[PDB]
């Protein structure tokens, strides 16, 4: 996916 | 303080999600791991697993259970933030883009990327379920938040964004380009791996 | 507390250093303004300043006292390397890297990225110095700094450091494309006011 | 200059 892990 | 083994398991899930090592992320859950998982952590650990194995699901109620506890709370910290930002793929994107509003309806250093990775989420997934009315305001929102900020990570997703956006709408070269761009500044500071997954999103929407 | 100013007093410099803002910071030194320094964030300020105009020197008093302060302290904390990072152009070079390679023996997320400008701040000033036994010391401490870090501003700075260092030793080709390759990451990002600062050491480096 | 403004 292209989603970024938010809060690292 | 709590919030201070939180951030490390965020980080600890980030590099394991980037050495596509799913089996030290599966691990988080069982008692087999250094790590007590309050539930809403564990649901957050389960979207996050469910998006490099869509056989993992949160279930009904523990889904609802957190959209009713994010709804019923008034100062949206470093903690709620993080869990709304990782769970935009089970939450239902009605309520998601509902709480990303009213989170941009407020106004240090490390709590403005977080927000802008917030929007940025909500961004692709209103992309995603072609809610155009809802993309504009998104986009210059977060415009106004990469503004005369080094965050090069968060600008390049939202590059690959905005090109997203202009080919689902218009269908027109000039999304293409900034995908392309952004898959350019992706290969030439050598991550190997973020090429891949846009890469492979890349594919998969020119080539139908 | 005392930590919480003095980041926004550097965050505010690199805001209106960014946007080419002197008389703005040259507003500080001054006896009327909101920020007050104490001597050593005056020194820093000005050594800051030397960087856009060469007749902002600080006295040698200044540079004295502040090196003999760097030296004696132990606790290497968020104050000594910002004080240390903001100043390698004034203090001598000689003792600019002790104090860079006692500050990579004592092994956060906010204190890699704050050690690793430091350290990419020294490797530029030893290419300049031409100093290459301490060049690969620094080259290979900061790759692993970066390591598996989301840090792309540091990566692209890095990135024109090495071609420098490689265009300084070899007179090499290779050391070219890293330069030129990013220019073009700068310059697909959008940054205006910061591709101009590489665009003109590239182009008085490459015509003499 | 090309050095980076250590701390922003």
């Amino acid at each position: 996916d292209i989603i970024i892990i938010v809060g690292g | 303080t709590k919030t201070e083994s939180f951030a490390n398991l965020v980080q600890y899930i980030r590099k394991q999600y980037s050495l596509q090592n799913i089996n030290n992320i599966q691990s988080l859950l069982s008692d087999s791991s250094n790590y007590t998982l309050d539930p809403f952590e564990k649901t957050m650990v389960k979207s996050i697993l469910h998006t490099m194995d869509s056989s993992i699901i949160p279930s009904d109620d523990e889904l609802l259970q957190l959209a009713d506890y994010l709804f019923k709370v008034e100062k949206w910290g470093y903690y709620e933030i993080i869990l709304l930002g990782n769970c935009v793929r089970t939450i239902d994107y009605n309520s998601v883009f509902l709480l990303t509003k009213e989170m941009l309806n407020n106004y240090n250093k490390t709590n403005k990327r977080i927000v802008t990775q917030l929007a940025i989420n909500c961004l692709i997934l209103s992309i995603d379920m072609e809610e155009f009315t809802n993309c504009f305001y998104l986009i210059d929102e977060i415009k106004a938040l990469l503004d005369n900020e080094l965050n090069f990570y968060e600008q390049t997703v939202f590059l690959y964004a905005t090109g997203y956006f202009e080919f689902k709408r218009w269908q027109s070269t000039s999304g293409i380009e900034k995908m392309k761009q952004a898959i350019q500044v992706l290969d030439i500071l050598g991550e190997d791996n973020l090429k891949l997954h846009y890469t492979i999103h890349f594919d998969k929407l020119i080539n139908n």
